């Protein structure tokens, strides 16, 4: 099996800008037998370039491939906001074909604090023998972003799970969602409940909680 | 020109055998290696295997104890048949054509140039569940200077993929529809929420609309302010 490793794994960059993306084979290959395919999330791959630097239909020159052995590179010298996806290298000169890892080039934009709010738990599922808590982090920029659940001070492990959307098409922000669940016996023991919300764009924790019985 | 269509069920137990086909339209099948290539959601590509139109197969030697392929031409089609099956299974599968022709033995593959889009499968033992809809209620701790923040919980429901729409469609702006997370029951649970003026509250009425075809499910939830 031929391995590739792909770098970096992520790319932040702003739309004019250069972007240049590394496919490092585990042995050495003729340049003729690699690819590089472009992916959005939601869609299925499209061919970017093939033998190293053959440009597939379509495709501007801003694209360009080379490299050559275990070494092989992708570069879009200007980049445009249609480029900002996923970027997979693929050697087929060996079976089986194999895939890197993938690159994933971002939007540089500017910092922005995350609007946080916070859900408790509706009757409807209290009457099924669950409470979830929901919290929200809307808009905000880098994707970095630390979400911590306490209870009554106890902080939460092991019982909350959270989603990022994709990079936003106008703004080029993100948002996450958390879910706490307890059991609603758990739920009633308690009265304090809040989400803390670490984030580049805050100068300080920002923390949005309720009591039961509110 | 050339482009597929893909059938071929989806939701599987562990240890049944899946089979996928597509059917290629504007281009036959002769002169070209057809591939099967899988991906998991989050993680990246895997080559299944790949036929040509005398029936030759090439698979990836990871999976050739419970994989094989066949080809239709009189029907321009073209299967894959995947055995032994675990959850380890769940990703979406793709057809692809290589870009350029090759006959039944070239030791160098070609690169992949039309892809088909991916189909969805699932193995998991879990039975299908249709999901429980919780609203998220506008509050004082969901506001932040004069924007509202409501949404709705779409828990406890497998598989995979339910559809969220606001107000049927009519509300779009600000709406967030986060990808679904799998818990440890085995069921998947996601949430979408939207933004709007807080002085809309009380007039504007905000119904949250879940679509989840594999158990004949569609729920239409009023979320209500405090």
């Amino acid at each position: 099996e031929i391995v590739l490793t792909q770098s970096p794994v992520s790319l932040s960059l702003s739309p004019g800008e250069r972007a240049t993306l590394s496919c490092r084979a585990s042995q050495s290959i003729s340049s003729t037998y690699l690819a590089w395919y472009q992916q959005i999330p939601g869609q299925a791959p499209r061919l970017l370039i093939y033998g190293a630097s053959s440009r597939a239909a379509g495709i501007p020159d801003r694209f360009s491939g080379g490299g050559s052995g275990t070494d092989f590179t992708l570069t879009i010298s200007r980049l445009e906001p249609e480029d900002f996806a996923v970027y997979y290298c693929q050697q087929y000169g060996s079976s089986p074909r194999s895939f890197g890892q993938g690159t994933k080039l971002e939007i540089k934009r500017t910092v922005a604090a995350p609007s946080v709010f916070i859900f408790p738990p509706s009757d409807e599922q209290l009457k099924s023998g669950t409470a979830s808590v929901v919290c929200l982090l809307n808009n905000f920029y880098p994707r970095e972003a630390k979400v911590q659940w306490k209870v009554d001070n106890a902080l939460q492990s092991g019982n909350s799970q959270e989603s990022v959307t994709e990079q936003d098409s106008k703004d080029s922000t993100y948002s996450l969602s958390s879910t706490l669940t307890l059991s609603k016996a758990d739920y009633e023991k308690h009265k304090v409940y809040a989400c803390e919300v670490t984030h580049q764009g805050l100068s300080s924790p920002v923390t949005k909680s309720f009591n039961r019985g509110e | 020109q050339v482009q597929f269509q893909q059938w071929g069920a989806g939701l599987l137990k562990p240890s049944e055998t899946l089979s996928l086909t597509c059917g290629v339209y504007g281009g036959s099948l002769s002169g070209y290696y057809w591939s099967w290539i899988r991906q998991t959601p989050g993680k990246g590509l895997e080559w299944i295997g790949e036929i040509n139109h005398t029936g030759t197969t090439n698979y990836n030697p990871s999976l050739k104890s419970r994989v094989t392929m066949s080809v239709d031409t009189s029907k321009n089609q073209f299967s894959l048949k995947m055995s032994s099956l675990t959850a380890a299974d769940t990703a979406l599968y793709y057809c692809a054509r290589e870009g350029a022709p090759r006959w039944a033995l070239k030791r160098p593959s070609n690169w992949f140039d039309p892809w088909g889009q991916g189909t969805l499968v699932t193995v998991s033992s879990a039975s299908t569940k249709g999901p429980s809809v919780f609203p998220l209620a506008p509050s004082s701790k969901s506001t932040s200077g004069g924007t509202a923040a409501l949404g709705c919980l779409v828990k406890d429901y497998f598989p995979e993929p339910v559809t969220v729409s606001w107000n049927s469609g009519a509300l779009t702006s600000g709406v967030h529809t986060f990808p679904a997370v799998l818990q440890s029951s085995g069921l998947y649970s996601l949430s979408s929420v939207v933004t709007v003026p807080s002085s809309s509250l009380g007039t504007q009425t905000y119904i949250c609309n879940v679509n989840h075809k594999p158990s004949n499910t569609k729920v239409d939830k009023k979320v209500e302010p405090k």
